[PDB]
């Protein structure tokens, strides 16, 4: 149980990276366009 | 215990949510920054 539950928390926490990575590219390419 | 970590998958399930939600807000922005 608590082997499945650490398991979904590194999947998680995985997917947020570079959820976090694409979003502050993203804010970035808007501050060029929006200048 | 168990239970501490099933708060963690909600806290990052949300979180990830979250993201998705301002990732596809961002790709929006851009594509009509873009025009």
């Amino acid at each position: 149980e608590v082997k499945q539950l650490e398991a979904e928390v590194e999947e998680l926490e995985s997917e947020i990276w570079h959820l976090e990575n694409e979003v502050a590219r993203l804010e970035k390419e808007n501050a060029e366009c929006e200048a | 215990k168990v239970k501490q970590l099933k708060a963690k998958v909600e806290e990052l399930k949300s979180k990830l949510w979250h993201l998705k939600n301002k990732v596809a807000r961002l790709k929006k922005k851009n594509a009509e920054c873009k025009a």
